RNA sequence: CCAGGGCUACACACGUGCUACAAUGGCGCAUACAAAGAGAAGCGACCUCGCGAGAGCAAGCGGACCUCAUAAAGUGCGUCGUAGUCCGGAUUGGAGUCUGCAACUCGACUCCAUGAAGUCGGAAUCGCUAGUAAUCGUGGAUCAGAAUGCCACGGUGAAUAC
């Protein structure tokens, strides 16, 4: 999925999720184990909540954060 | 003599004179003189204006030093503000490319300080 | 004045890339060529203009090519 | 004593300068015929001459006074090059004061502080900072000439 | 000049129906356009000053003054007597051509054009502006230049009343915002 | 047993290496000469496409025949004339390709731009006596992808031992 080719990612279960959320609009922050997955422009104004590996972060939407995977907004491991 | 921002160097090949322009390398200066028609080993000082005159302008279809330092300027910028990884990585200076810290990366961190 | 202590101050003929004559004096005594003055200056589309940066979406849209 | 102390810019590397086709002569006939020589950096030369064999207009043909059959002189590409020639008369034929006469090359960074701490260095005083250039003795007139190849 | 009969003929009119005036003489008037520079560090370089002066002189032909500190305050290392900054005051035939060759030239040529702010005013109708950079203007050639001095402009006006020195400066098509 | 993360963290210190700091070299064009070794959910010609990594159809071979696979230093011609440089390639922004459920943490590689330290390295210290050191390239194991390491092959080829 890392090519033109391919097609943008996401899981099956997150992509379900969010398509339920949309449904009903923004609610109570989605918690999601999915770190893989690239940001679709179809939940724009959630809160969703990625697992860095001991809490759950939420994370905020924005049209700017639209090409980059859901991971890189939860810093993994801790420094000072 | 002088093109976008300055070009200084007379008495160079033409083809590795137009690389001191900032987005101007090798490839696309050997490009841009085979549009404008104008040799490779042709010194620039040779070059009558005749010819500078369209070298003037054929840079302007590539983004250059007028405007090329501002768009990676706010391009930083979008990932320093935005919070994400390459963001964080930008505020420390430290790499960015996922690397060894550990021993190497003199180059970003900065000189050897205890 | 105070008997030649100014820099010389004489009628120069300046125009722009757009035509654009002026009779004015300067301390130049070369004639200039310059970029557009405010008698044709994009100062009513020269803002509306420079916001052309920004916006993923579209970006993303326009690489839907699956 | 003065505290002279030559400190240097930017230093270079390789080959200092290259001089061939070195002849001239003004009435007597050349009084060098092509001269070849070659001056790696921090090399140190001692041409000496006797009382007029050209001792003296070969350095002023290299630091240059042009119209020799020499052709082919050449300096390095971020020389900087400081001279002392023993005539110390015309740089000083002005009514410039010490001072402002020392502040002709007060380099970017150089203040009042500096263009006069480099005259005191070399013990000249506030005292006699306020006298006309060309009242100075021939010793210092040329003390002053190395505070002008400390500046540059 | 060009910009003084340009006043004379049309914007006394549209100030005199804007404003319901009775009187050719209360008009606001543009009196005197002082433009000055504090080059501020003169003592490490006192050529500078020099300068300073002479690019100011360039900019516009009159020899600037030199003004020079007033009392001696402890803050930046200065004493009565020293040469802080150089002054020139243009009225007349010089005050309309330096504002009409600035107004059409040399304005358009800052980087990132904005438009000059309405709220630039000191409450008597007295404009101020800067420019934060000199090379905007036509009378630099980038040989002589090691700074990037600016100036400050104040265009100081007859008028009486923060309003009328907004409308003065409005009807002669400054770039406001 | 499973999902995510860490083993890749970075004020620093040490060890083993690759790349260089250039003119007995850089780049461009053209062109000679190897040895050894691997291959079946594997090696993949030909032709077409793409600036390129590569994509498409796709012969041949479980092999002295088919593929990897054009060897490079060299030679002939041209330019660069000693510059942080047509040396150096790190770092960084953008655009991509291939494996792979999945490439952010944390893959390799390609295109454009940027161009850092470095101009022969303090005390000290290592290897080598002949097809040796030095220098230049190819292969294999591991392996879906991922070595400047490891293992092996050849080309050019020294100085010195009182
Ligand atoms: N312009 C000139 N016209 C005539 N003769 C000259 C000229 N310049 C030099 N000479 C002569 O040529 C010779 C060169 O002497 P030069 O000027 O080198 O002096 P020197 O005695 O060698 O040294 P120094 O000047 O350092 O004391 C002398 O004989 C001098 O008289
Ligand atoms: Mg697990
Ligand atoms: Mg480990
Ligand atoms: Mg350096
Ligand atoms: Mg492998």
């Amino acid at each position: 999925m890392r090519s033109l080719k391919k097609g943008p990612f996401i899981d099956l279960h997150l992509l379900k999720k969010v398509e339920k959320a949309v449904e009903s609009g923004d609610k109570k922050p989605l918690r999601t184990w999915s770190r893989r997955s690239t940001i679709f422009p179809n939940m724009i104004g959630l809160t969703i909540a990625v697992h860095n590996g001991r809490q759950h972060v939420p994370v905020f939407v924005t049209d700017e954060m639209v090409g980059h995977k859901l991971g890189e907004f939860a810093p993994t491991r801790t420094y000072r | 003599a002088r093109i976008a921002g300055i070009n200084i160097p007379d008495h160079k090949h033409a083809v590795i004179a137009l690389t001191s322009i900032y987005g101007v390398g090798k490839t696309r200066s050997k490009a841009i003189l085979a549009a404008a028609g104008i040799a490779e080993d042709v010194k620039i000082s040779e070059l009558s204006e005749g010819q500078i005159d369209t070298l003037r302008d054929e840079v302007a279809k590539f983004v250059v030093e007028g405007d090329l330092r501002r768009e990676i300027s706010m391009s930083i910028k979008r990932l320093m503000d935005l919070g994400c990884y390459r963001g964080l990585r930008h505020r420390r200076g430290l790499p960015v490319r996922g690397q060894r810290t550990k021993t190497n990366a003199r180059t970003r961190k900065g000189p050897r300080k205890p | 004045m105070k008997k030649d202590i100014h820099p010389k101050y004489e009628e120069i003929t300046a125009s722009c890339s757009c035509g654009n004559v002026m009779k004015i004096r300067s301390t130049v005594g070369h004639d200039l060529n310059l970029d557009v003055c405010s008698k044709c200056h994009p100062f009513f589309t020269g803002k509306q203009r420079d916001v052309a940066t920004g916006g993923r979406v579209d970006r993303f849209n326009k690489r839907f090519n699956i | 004593n003065p505290f002279i102390r030559f400190e240097q810019d930017k230093k270079l590397f390789r080959n200092a300068l290259e001089v061939e086709g070195l002849t001239k002569g003004f009435d007597n006939g050349p009084l060098f015929k092509n001269l070849n020589l070659l001056l790696e950096v921090g090399e140190k030369l001692a041409v000496l001459g006797t009382n007029g064999v050209g001792k003296s207009t070969l350095l002023k043909t290299l630091v240059g006074d042009l119209q020799p059959d020499s052709g082919t002189v050449k300096w390095s590409e971020n020389a900087r090059i400081g001279y002392y020639a023993q005539d110390h008369e015309y740089e000083f034929e002005n009514d410039l004061t010490v001072f402002e006469w020392m502040s002709q090359w007060k380099q970017e960074g150089d203040d009042e502080q500096a263009v006069r701490s480099i005259l005191g260095r070399l013990l000249f005083s506030q005292d006699d900072i306020k006298k006309p250039a060309k009242v100075l003795s021939g010793g210092e007139k040329g003390r002053m000439l190395f505070g002008k190849l400390m500046m540059q | 000049a060009k910009l003084h009969d340009y006043y004379k003929d049309e914007v006394v009119k549209k100030l005199m129906t804007e404003f319901n005036y009775n009187s050719v003489m209360q008009v606001p008037r543009v009196e005197k356009i002082t433009l000055n520079m504090g080059v501020g560090e003169a003592i490490a370089d006192k050529k500078l000053l020099d300068n300073a002066a002479a690019d100011l002189a360039a900019i516009s032909g009159q020899k600037p003054l030199i003004t020079k500190a007033r009392k001696s305050v402890a803050g930046f290392k200065i004493r009565q007597g020293y040469p802080i900054g150089c002054k020139v005051t243009l009225r007349g035939e010089r005050m309309w051509e330096f504002f009409e060759r600035l107004i059409t030239i040399a304005v358009p040529r800052i980087r990132d054009f904005r438009g000059l702010s309405a709220k630039s005013f000191d409450g008597r109708g007295n404009y101020s502006m800067g420019v934060r950079e000199q090379i905007i203007f036509p009378e630099i050639d980038y040989d002589k230049v090691d700074r990037v001095r600016g100036l400050d402009i104040t265009i100081t006006t007859t008028a009486k009343s923060d309003e009328e020195g907004r409308a003065l400066l409005a009807a002669f098509d400054f770039p406001f915002r």
